[PDB]
């Protein structure tokens, strides 16, 4: 039930901690369907090297070792990813005007991401450091049988002002929210097995408008 | 450091999903 989950758990969690974990979000059947769809995308060569906002002399693989593709939710064979995305959107809509001072009106497409084992990860970073509009990061994990003590892949967040950092294992059917800005620097520790996630970034209307203005004027 | 050199890419152009 979106209303209660959003207003009585996600909103207070986000406003107090900037991080919110919802375990067993969709159930095993839907999570497994999503996993099959993601593995189909992988198996048919859809993934490409993850990119960075600003590219410079260094290789992107020195920064993030994952391969990704962008999904709208209506593509053939991505119907359950679409259901995931719609459920995400429903929760966010039910939090309207209650997540900080943001006014969330839109989001990116879904980034389906794979770290292909071999110790790939993502160096310490901030998702939105310079105000490109992203205010909330939403991640769904679908790694059945993952044992993070052996296979790694832990998301470590350093929430600002906290006495402890937050370790999030990429558990099957886990949903995660956190502020995208500098309050939550984070890293994806090296993965030694194939690690899948689906990420959407939700936009604050005003910040996103300013970012687009900066882009469209050079 | 320019943290944008470490931030995950999103399309700035083309267009976004409206909720
Ligand atoms: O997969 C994850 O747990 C986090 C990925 C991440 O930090 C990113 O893509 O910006
Ligand atoms: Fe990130």
């Amino acid at each position: 039930p979106a209303l209660k989950l959003a207003l009585e758990y996600i909103v207070p969690c986000m406003n107090k901690h900037g991080i919110c974990v919802v375990d067993d979000f969709l159930g095993k059947e839907t999570g497994q369907q999503i996993g099959d769809e993601v593995r189909a995308l992988h198996d048919t060569g859809k993934f490409t090297d993850g990119q960075l906002v600003s590219q410079k002399s260094d290789s992107s693989k020195d920064i993030r070792g994952d391969k990704i593709t962008w999904i709208e939710g209506k593509e053939p064979g991505c119907e359950t990813i679409g259901l995931l995305m719609s459920s995400m959107d429903d929760l966010i809509r039910h939090c309207n005007g209650k997540l900080g001072s943001y006014k969330i009106n839109g989001r990116t497409k879904a980034m389906v991401a794979c770290y292909p084992g071999n110790g790939t990860g993502y160096v310490r970073h901030v998702d939105n450091p310079n105000g490109d509009g992203r205010c909330v990061t939403c991640i769904y994990y679908l790694n059945k049988d993952w044992d993070a003590k052996v296979s790694g892949g832990i998301l470590r967040i350093f929430p600002e002002g906290k006495a402890q950092f937050a370790d999030i294992e990429p558990k099957f059917d886990r949903l995660l929210f956190f502020w995208s800005d500098r309050r939550n620097p984070h890293e994806v520790q090296p993965a030694y097995a194939t690690r899948y996630a689906i990420i959407v970034w939700y936009f604050d209307a005003d910040e996103r408008a300013r970012a687009k203005v900066k882009y469209l004027t050079g | 450091l320019d943290l944008e050199t470490l931030a995950p890419y999103i399309p700035m152009d083309g267009e976004d999903f409206q909720l």
